Parts: structure tokens; sequence; C-alpha cells
């Protein structure tokens, strides 16, 4: 199990170092690859299968499945969901 | 009968004007949330144009 | 020949090669020591090429030789590619071995010209009552579902699959373009225990993938699409997001040298939608019947990514989140969607002036929300009180349990024919329900099971 | 060894050195000749450093030689500070000789570590009612203050200043970010006046200062508050307005080109603000506690400025127009005020159930005020009219005489314990008291005081 | 001596001369063989020039030779240019041949000196009810027409050439600056026709035409205004859109080389606009009097364009879309427009007590409009009900038709008289009109017609 405590905070970080190197920013000043930074990150946590788990480990674990869970926490301005982070 | 009807009347209108007071503050409080948020976007997207043309020219 | 490595930016790689030897905008290039492919995008000059990375460059580095290939990314397509996964190169990501391939196809291809163009007119029944009322689909035509994030689009559109699969008998294809990795899993498996997987051809580039896949992806699945058309065939083509192609050229727009246009999107915005877009569409030889979704960021119907899409659309689905707010499934917007099937001579009198009896009813209802807001509607004239009431009950009609939603309520889905659909609406319409309660009309299917819904 | 200054344009100035003796980022460099001091922000390679001078840049020329100091900003600290006024460099603006200094420390730092914060959520008790009842302050705490002028602003802070050399053995550091020349005179008069001048380090960085001045003021003031913790002490820092540090900061980013963010601020708006609020924590050997004024621009709460700065602060004093109306001082709103402290895991059940209870009352009367100014007082039940009794005592038991209010209040100060504070109140909700009149509890100090007014 | 074209791009041309043979700043250079004229607007350094082409570029190439006249941009001054159509160079764009010119002037020129200015306040009438009104005009002043797009400035300039031009028995001049072809050809057709073509000076620059003449034609026509004034005579100058001459500017500026300014502006735009704006006067020697038509982008009067105009005119008329959407003409705003004549010391108490009488009336009846469409008419007081009711009077009674409207309107144009105009709005505030209908103000030129209409 995993906790990103503010994953908006995260996004406030990548984007003062896109900003630093001159990226072209879109909305609310965000980069353009903001979507794929939460993505990328988020697509990891997962189920796999007895099959995945038994190639990694060249079959020494056998019959099990593996996973990873996410709580990943956003803040929010005003109660607005509709924001362009969230 | 006529009487006491007209000052519940009074009454009754009392309390319907003091809710039409009410529920035009909570579209007040509404708007000024979406005027707040239009308001920063319109410096945000002023500043992106200017930046941009200043790294053309 | 052979070139070396420049520079590398991200997704971004520069590779020099001789002046006898510099290879042709969007053919693929081969890294020798981890066989990484790359796409040219541009010629610089001086024998140095631009081009986008089909994987990771992580632990890339400078002066490593590529080798050209001599031709565009091509995939397999025909018979083959049915029942099997695969990936933005054509390669097999289902474990089931190599594709028994007999030709493959370039990725890049011209849209079929203006003489080859198809006019048809042929009503398609979805099933579902608001999008045959007021959103008419036609065979051989597209359709795009509009909306913001978890408003109903992967719901509805799986419950659009489910329901088109039972009059169609041919192929279909299928391209996952950036999305969730756990719905392709998910589809993939309920096709193969449903034996409906042979005759659907998946590829996948999801939203773990580098922008190289989520840009091309959209190509390879066209591409095995319009192999079924050209075969003299009617096939269905379904993409899971066309945003995503949009989106991963604007993330690499900047490494590419352009300078950006309005809210930061790439310059070539229309051109990128429309060169992708035209190729998607029915000709003389055979039919191509297209359902793609299209996100909206933040719920702006004007950014202009959903602005630049309306216009290469049959049918347009807009979803509200206002509307699903209330509760109502699928929480589509009767006054924003609209399709080109609309129209008297296409679907005759009686179900155009019930759409249009809809609309009116529906659009005069959303003038007086702010008197009713502050006032009540207690105030409203006698006229205004009654429309009020049948503005109620038809939006509320207008709902429908899906068989793909029965998981998140527990309630069975229902099917509704055109013929049921009118019925409905007219009476409601023409004050046939006046008695029943408003609750009554949520979630029931036909109009009859609002009338065993108001017994109890 | 020394440089010569290459470039200048307005308050940047470009100095280029030998390539051997290129001095670090945040060093402070002098003019030959001249007394002007730049600040080292970026190494542009080729010998060249960018800086921002701490001063007017007329009269200097390209050529001029520029000698590096080997270290950043360093300031005079400790106890020849109190009873000063001083600019950003640390010198002597009033005209009162040099400070008699035994050490000086640089002004950029990191925060504490991970293993030097102290432990529980120990308070800090101000002897103040109001406070320390609806806006318990913790120690290392920041407390952000809100309101207009003539509200009391200064007087709050000058009886802060008395209490805590008094009461807890600390000392007090202001930091005059952005402040008015004139203003900066009357307050130091105030103290002088009110005799709190020696308990108090003055740091002012005026509105007619460039942007550099303004910006590092508040590390000034902070280094200062730093030492006075190094010994062993609990100390206060005043930010005379934390938006102008924001603003200064903004300034500064678009002087050195950068690109700027959302709604026009510094691409590190974050990180600055992180870096200053980040020192300001309780440690094993002391703890520093702020009070910072608080503008919200356009009176919009979601604005990058106001939302940076509610991530860190821990309490909110309001201050009331209405509440000073009424004669009561301080015109704390007991309402509005909030504080992350009052918790029953934090300060006990005892104190939580008393504020609470204190809080519901005073917003049950506030309702019934409405009733009273349109139905009349003969409309309220009989418990409403005990009600209104009971919230009148309690509502001018929050009042209190300062030490530094004499002058105005014509009473001698008093310092009120948070154990007599709650039970006070405690027995003003229960009853105990509703005998007494009105009058007895307003400027008394505890409980005991009230009795003994009633009986006079 | 002469140069070669080194680049184009547009509009904007570079050029090279010798180093001892640089042209000076606004220098007109001429190109070889083809028939085009460059004016320098910098001398960028090495003997090379950046010049705005006064033609189109389409048959320019580079190395094409280029000679440096010696001077700025000359035109024809005096009486040989009365009953005449010009371009920007001063070239006859009529057919009827060469002009009979006796001098030439550069368009280029200081404005008057500080000690050169007028003082004069004789007051103008215009026939207008709403002008003669609020917005009283002087002889030797400059009046600014402010409006969006569709709202009337063509035609109440058109009224006012009728109206002041045709009666007065000095010079005039017309400059047509970015209007529509088919504007310029019927208001020649109507000079040639009424008679009065021998005293006006015609100058043309439609939108058809380059970004260099747009840029330029302000300056041609004011070069022969200023010739007339300098000989002791009284001028009038007409310019249909002085927001192209701006516009025009903005088009080139980044061409230029300039960075932007806010809403996409050139950074130049206050001193361009003063530059032209302080050359438009009256003088100790003779006067000006001046009408210019000012464009208002999207309706919004605080763009940055008609925002730094205001200060430039005496007289400002603003002409509301919200009124002409209303079928009310001449649609112009009593509120928003003003005049420096507006004075009791410089016309009168009674004219003044009526016109402020009249503005009172409508700035209450403003907040008034939005009570009535939500809790309706019956709610408000009786001196309120009564005061609504003359102001929606007095908003039609503003309304009177043009002679040049006629072929909008189809009744027949009507001019009223200031005493009229004071004498009707006085007896609707005095309430000796409330028995009439509403409708019958509406396009009825003086009170008595008023009273007739109601009869209809
Ligand atoms: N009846 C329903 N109740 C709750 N959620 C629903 C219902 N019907 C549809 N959905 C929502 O439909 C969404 C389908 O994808 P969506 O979020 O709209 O598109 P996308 O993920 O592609 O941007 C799901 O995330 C799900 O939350
Ligand atoms: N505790 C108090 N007791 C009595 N009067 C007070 C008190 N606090 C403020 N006042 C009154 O309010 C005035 C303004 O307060 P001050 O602290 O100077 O506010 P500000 O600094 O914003 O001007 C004081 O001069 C005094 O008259
Ligand atoms: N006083 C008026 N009476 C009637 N129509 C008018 C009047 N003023 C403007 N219009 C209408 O507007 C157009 C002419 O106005 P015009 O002077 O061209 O406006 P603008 O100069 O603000 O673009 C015509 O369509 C005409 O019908
Ligand atoms: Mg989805
Ligand atoms: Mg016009």
């Amino acid at each position: 199990l995993i906790v990103y405590d503010d994953l908006s905070k995260q996004a406030v970080a990548y984007r003062q170092i896109s900003l630093l190197l001159r990226r072209p920013p879109g909305r609310e000043a965000y980069p353009g690859d903001v979507f794929y930074l939460h993505s990328r990150l988020l697509e990891r946590a997962s189920r796999v299968s007895e099959e995945y788990v038994e190639k990694f480990t060249n079959g020494a674990v056998t019959g099990k499945t593996g996973s990873l869970t996410a709580l990943p926490i956003i803040e929010t301005q005003a109660g607005d969901v509709s924001a362009f982070v969230p | 009968a006529v009487v006491e009807n007209n000052a519940c009347e009074q009454a009754a209108r009392m309390i319907a004007m003091k809710n039409a007071t009410d529920n035009a503050g909570e579209l007040i409080s509404d708007l000024q949330l979406i005027y707040n948020k239009a308001r920063q976007a319109a410096i945000t997207q002023e500043i992106s144009e200017i930046v941009g043309g200043a790294a053309a020219v | 020949s052979s070139g070396r490595i420049v520079q590398i930016i991200g997704a971004v790689i520069d590779v020099e090669f001789p002046r006898d030897a510099v290879p042709s905008i969007y053919e693929a290039l081969k890294v020798q020591g981890v066989e990484t492919t790359l796409e040219v995008q541009q010629q610089l000059g001086d024998g140095v090429v631009r081009s986008i990375a089909m994987g990771s460059t992580e632990g890339l580095k400078r002066g490593l030789n590529v080798d050209s290939t001599g031709a565009a990314i091509s995939v397999p397509v025909g018979k083959a590619t049915l029942g099997r996964i695969m990936d933005v190169l054509g390669n097999p990501i289902d474990e089931a071995g190599p594709i028994g391939e007999e030709e493959r196809w370039g990725i890049h291809r011209e849209a079929p010209s203006y003489a080859d163009q198809a006019g048809g007119n042929e009503l398609l029944e979805t099933g579902i009552k608001v999008i045959d009322l007021v959103c008419p689909f036609a065979k051989g035509g597209k359709v795009g579902l509009f909306g913001g994030a978890g408003v109903g689009k992967t719901v509805n559109m799986m419950e659009l699959i489910r329901n088109i699969a039972i009059e169609h008998s041919g192929y279909s294809v299928f391209a996952g373009v950036g999305e969730r990795t756990r719905e392709g899993n998910d589809f993939y498996h309920e096709m193969k225990d449903s034996n409906v997987l042979d005759k659907v051809a998946l590829v996948y580039g999801q939203m773990n993938e580098p922008p190289g896949n989520r840009l091309r992806v959209a190509l390879t699945g066209l591409t095995m699409a319009e192999k079924f058309r050209d075969e003299g065939r009617d096939v269905l083509l379904f993409i899971d997001n066309i945003y995503r192609y949009t989106l991963a050229g604007t993330e690499v727009s900047a490494l590419l040298g352009r300078m950006p246009s309005a809210v930061g999107y790439q310059p070539t915005l229309a051109e990128e939608m429309g060169v992708l877009q035209e190729r998607i569409t029915s000709t003389k030889k055979g039919s191509i019947t297209s359902i793609q979704a299209v996100y909206v960021p933040a719920d702006d119907l004007t950014d202009p990514s959903p602005a630049t899409t309306f216009a290469h659309l049959d049918a347009t689905v807009v979803l509200s989140r206002d509307i699903a707010s209330l509760g109502i499934y699928p929480a589509v917007d009767p006054l924003d969607s609209t399709s080109r099937q609309l129209d008297p001579l296409v679907i005759g009198q009686d179900h155009y002036d019930t759409a249009r009896g809809v609309q009116y009813v529906l659009q005069r209802y959303k003038e007086l929300k702010d008197i009713i807001a502050i006032l009540g509607m207690d105030e409203l004239s006698e006229a205004d009180k009654l429309l009020v009431a049948r503005a109620r009950k038809i939006q509320r009609f207008l709902s429908q349990p899906f068989f793909v939603a029965e998981v998140f309520t527990g309630s069975p889905g229902k099917y509704v024919s055109l013929k049921d659909t009118i019925a409905g609406f007219k009476g409601i319409l023409n004050g046939d329900y006046d008695h029943l309660p408003e609750q009554a009309f949520y979630m029931v299917g036909g109009i009859e099971e609002a009338v065993e819904k108001a017994k109890k």
C-alpha cells in the first residue's frame, strides 16, 4: 500500500523545473506533460498475475499474485473539482 | 376573518422576502468564486502571450 | 548507410547521416545496441534529422550507431490480426506467439479522394433512448462522445459496443490511445470468456507509455481498419480516446522547435487532427462506422482540442457533469448534443417532431432556472407550471439502466426500441401522463414500466 | 581576488572575475570606493556572475573594481541588537552609533533537520484571554493576522512583545518588509513611549529600497531570532506583511528574466515561502513563534499568494471594526478567528469544550440579535432571553486592560493565565455568575476581579 | 547615393546603403524599376536601414537597387488640393490629371509649442438633440465619436458634415483611414452632387491597402490642414477612423523588432498617439475644428487604444450597442458622454440644469431596470413608478431621424435647434407630457411632433 501525501505539490515542483528550463506553459501555467507526470506514476499501482511473478522471480515464487495499492491525495481550492490537476 | 388573513399575509410576505434575500446571497457567493477563477485565468493567459511574443522578437 | 546520435532531449533524438544517405520523413530507424525504433519527423540540414523514439530513451547516449530501414513503420494487416493484441509497432503483446501475417502496410497514408466518398443515410438503432431520439446514428458514419473526467464516456461506449454487435456480423478494430491498462485487460478477458474475441483486432498504447507510442497507436489501429474496408467489408472502428493523439503531439511540439499557439497547443493542431480524421471514412469499396471518445479538458468545451473536433463528426453526443450530479445516466445533454440524421427526409416527421418538442420544453425550462432558484415554482404562470412539470418528467424519462452498469448499482439493464422511445416522449408531450408522479420515470426503460412503477 | 563591473541594467549588475576566484551563489560583493553591496544570484560562465545591488545604482560605471567577501550577507546578532533600528545589511539606520556586536551570522542557512524537531504540540501562553481561549498559539507556530487599519494591530503587537519578555524571559524581532517610512518612525516612538523598545530588535526594508532589499529583510530578522533561539529562549518574530515578501520575490524574478508562472507570480513561489517558513519551528534548544500580517489580493482567497501562505499558518486572528465600535479591546472576532491547536487531542477535552461552548453561545446570540432587530425582543422565548444575558457577559469578559494601553484605558494592565481563562468562561457558561450585571465583566482580567467589581 | 534591398518580410523591407551615405529616419527611398517607395523607420547600423513599404511587396526581389531621396515623404499642399482625391504619397487617385501644386511639405513635423496654443470657447450648434444637450461642441476644438462595430460612427459623422461643413465658409479636409471603399465612393459622389467638393480636400487610404499606407494617411491629411491653418484660415478636419493608425502600427511593430505590451499593442502606443494628436490643434495663427471617429474593440471602453484616446479630446460622444439593439437612433449614451463646454459659465444655468436633470433621471432608472425584471413594476413606490415612465419617455425622445439615414429608417430627416431641444426635455422632466403614450416620443424631431404622433 502506497500513500502520496500531496500529488498537487509534486505538480507545483515539476512546474517550477519546467518554467526554469523555459518549456512553454499551458493551462494554469502547468507544463504540456503534466498529465503524463501523474499517469506514468499511478499506472504502476496494480495487481499482477501469477505468470508475471513466476517470470520475474525466475521460478522462485510459484502460485502467487503481487499487488501495489495507491491512495493519492489532491487538495482543491474552494471545493472546485473542475480544475486542471484534479 | 378578512382582517386576520391580511395579518397572516404580511407575516407570510416577511418570510418570503427573507428567503429571497438569503437565496440571492448563495447565488452571489457562487458567482464570486467563478469570477475569481476568470480573473486569475485572464492574468495567466496575458502573461503567456507577452512571454511568447518576446521570445520571438 | 548508418548515422550517429548527436543530441537527446526527452523523447526527441537528433541523428546525423552521410549527405548522400539522409533518411526520408516518417522513415523508421533502429538504434544498433538496444534495437529501439525512431520515426523521422523533419530534416534539419547538414545530414541531420530529428526523430521521436517509439520507446523509452533512458540509457541512450550520444555517438551510438543508427540504422535506416528504408520504409515507414509497417504493421501486419488482414485476418491474422483478429483475436490478437498488438503494440504501436505491430508486435504481439498477448503472449500467444507470432502473428501469421500475409502482408504488412505502412502506417502513413493519404485520405480517400473526393470521388471515392459514400452518401449513406441508413439509420442505426442503439437501443438507448436519448441517443436514438436526439442523436440518431447512421451506418458508415462517425460518432463522438464528448465529456470531462468521470462523466460516462467509457461506460456509454462499452454499452454501444454491446448493443451494436447484436445486428453487425463483420469485423471490429479497437485502438487504445493513452488510457487505463486495467480497462484493456478487463475488455480482453470479457470478450475471451464471451467467445466474441475472434472477430475483433486489439491495439494498445496506454497512459504508462512514452509520447511516441501514444502519438502513433491511432494510425496503427486505423491501418488495420482500412485493410478490412478496402477488402469490401463493413467494419467498426473504436478509438478509446482521440484527444490523447493530439496531447502526445503537444508534449513533443516544443522539442520539435515549433513556436506554441493559444493555451500552449502545437501550431499544427488542426492539420494533425485532419490528417487522421479524414482517413476514418466510408468509401465506394466498403464502410467504416466509427465511435470515438473525446476528452474535454477541465470541462471546457471551448478548449482548442474539443472545439476543433466537432467539425469531423456526423453525430455529437455531449455529456454533462451537472446532469450526472442529479443522478441521471446516461448523462447526455439534449440541448448540446446533435446529429446530421435529425432531418424530416431521413427519420420521418413523427420522430422529428417528437425530438423538436422535447428540445423546446427543455430549453424553456432552462430559461426559468434563475427565477425558480430565487422565488420558487409557485410564482410562475399556469402555462409555465405545466411546462416545468413535463420538463421534469422528460428529463427523468431520458435516464436508462445499462447492461454494463449493473455492477455499480444492481438493477438489470434495459434495451428500448426506437418505436417505444418515440411513443413514450410523444405521450408525455401530449399530456397522457400528467397524473403519474415525477419519480416513476427515473430508471425504467420503456414507457409502460413508468405506469407499473407509479403503482408503488 | 577582485572583479570588474562589465554590465549595469537597472538594479542588475554583471561582474567579471578571474577563473580561479569566481564568487559563490549568495556571496556578498563590495564595490571599491562606493558604499554599494551586490548579492550574487547566478554564475553565467566565462568568469561572469549576475548580481543584484542592495541600494541605488546611480553614478556607477563599467570597469569599477569589486571585491569578494568570502561569505553571504552577514549581520550582527545577540543582545546588542535590542532597542536598535537596522537595514537589510545590519547597518544602524538610527543615529545612535555602531552596534556593540560580539558576533556576526550569514543570513542564508538550511531549516532545522527532521531529527532537530522538538516533540509534542506545546502551547505558548500569551496572557490574553480571547487569544488563549479561541486562538491558541503553539510554540514554534505561525499566526496570520487579518484586518484593516485603526483596529488595534500595533497595540496587540506591543502587548505580545511585553508579555514574552517579562512573563517568559524571551525576546522579539520585528521585520518591516516594505515598511512605510512615516509608519516606521511612528512605531519606533510608540514603542519608546510604551517602554517596550529595549525588548525588541527592529529590522526595516523601506518601500523606496530596491527589490533585493525587500526580499532579504525577512532573512535578516530571522537570523537575529535564530541567535536568540540558540541561547535557549522562546522568541517572537513579527513580519509586517508576508504579501510584500512574495511581491519582492516576483519583482526580483522578473529582473533576472525568469519565465513567469500562474497569475504572473515567480516560478519559485512555493520554494521561496518554504525557505522562510521552515526555519520558524520549535527545536530541542528553543523556539521561534511568528505573527505575520496577511494581505489578500482582490479579496480572492484562492489567489496563489494567500493560497501558498495558508499552507504554513497554524492560527488565524481576525480583527473586527464592528467589535472595536462597541468599546471592546482587543477587537478579535471569536467566530471568524481559528486555530489548528483548537482540538481535544492537542489542548485536552476541558479547554476544547469551554472554547466550543463560548462559540456556540456567541453564534446563537448573533442569530437572536437579527430577530430582535426585525420582530422585537418580545418574540424570543424565556430560554433565548437567558442566553442573550449570558452571551453579553461572555462578550464583555473577552475584554482585557493591557499594560501598553494604560494611557487609553486609565486602568492598570493585566496578565491572565490559561487556567484562570478556562475557569472564568466555564463558570459563565454553567451560570455561576448569572446574578452579576454585564458591566462587572468589562475590563477586569480574571473572574475574581469581576466578583469584586460588582460590589463597587 | 543608392542602396540595395537585402531582405523582405511581409510589408517590412531592409535596404543597405554605403556607410558614408545612410538615409535619415523617416527618409523616403525609391526602388529601381518597380513602382514602390519605402520609409525608413530605423537605422539598424552597418549601413542598413529598416523600412516599411508604401505599396505591395509581391514584385520585389533582393538585390534591387534603391535611391535615397534625401527627405521624408513630401505631399502637395494649398489651394490645388481642393476638389481632389489623393493617396498617401499625394498622387491623384481620380482621373482628373496632375495636381496644380506650387509647394510640397514633408508629412513629419513637430507639434505647435506651449506658447502657440489657442483658448476659444465659442459654442457650435449641431442640430442633433442628444449632442447639443449633453455634448456641446466648440469652434477650434476636438471631438471624438467613440463606439464599437455597427452603432453609427460614420452615420453621425455624415450628419455632422452636413450640418457644419456645407454651411461653413472655410476649407475642409476629409481623411478616410482604413475605411470601406464603398463609403468613400458614396461620399465622393455625395460631395460632387451637392456642389460642396470645391471646398474639400479628399485623402483616401482604405482597408485593401498595405500597412505602410494606413500608418501614414492620417499624417498626409493633417499636413494639408496645417498648411491652411498656418495661412490664418479656419479649417474643418474629419477622420473616419483614427483606430486604424494604431492598428497599422500593431501589425508592423513585431516585424520592426519591438516587444509587445498589454493586450498585444505596440510599446509605443501612447507616444505614437501623442505625436499625431498634438498636431491636430487650433493655434494663435489659425484654427482647426476636428471630428474623429474612434473604434472600440469588442465594445470595451477599457481597451488600451480607446482608453489612451479620451485625454486628447474636448468633447467625447459615446455610442452604446445596448441602445442600438432596441431600435433607438442615434444610439448615444447620455451618462458616459461628456464635453469641456458643459459649464454654466460657458453656456448657461438653464441648459446645464436640463442636462443634469436628464442624467439624474436616467441614472436612477438604471438601478430600477433590474428590479422590475424580477419583482415587477407594482412593487415600486408612487414616485418610482412615475420616474420610470418619464425615464422610458426621455430615452425615446433622445431619438431623431437623420437626413443621411432615410435609406435605413424610411421616414424623412429632422434638424432640431438648441432651444427646441432644451424646451422638449424640460417639458418631460416637469410632467407636461405624462399623459402621452411612450411610443409617441420614438423618432420625432422636436416636441410638437410627439404631441401629433400620439393622435395616430
Ligand atoms: N451510473 C454510474 N454511476 C457512477 N459512475 C458512472 C456511472 N455511469 C458511468 N460512470 C462513470 O463513467 C466513467 C467512464 O469514463 P469517463 O471517466 O467518463 O471517461 P474518461 O475516463 O475516459 O475520461 C467512469 O469513470 C465512471 O465513474
Ligand atoms: N487595548 C486597547 N485599549 C484601548 N484602546 C485601544 C486598544 N487597542 C487599540 N485602541 C485604540 O485604537 C487606536 C488604534 O490602534 P492601533 O494599535 O494604533 O491600530 P493601528 O496600528 O492599525 O493604527 C489606539 O490609538 C487606541 O485609541
Ligand atoms: N441613426 C441611425 N438611424 C438608422 N439606422 C442607423 C443609424 N445609425 C446607424 N444605423 C444603422 O447602422 C448602419 C450604419 O451605421 P454606421 O455609421 O455604419 O455604424 P458604425 O460606423 O458604428 O459601424 C446601417 O445598417 C444603419 O441601418
Ligand atoms: Mg474513461
Ligand atoms: Mg462605419
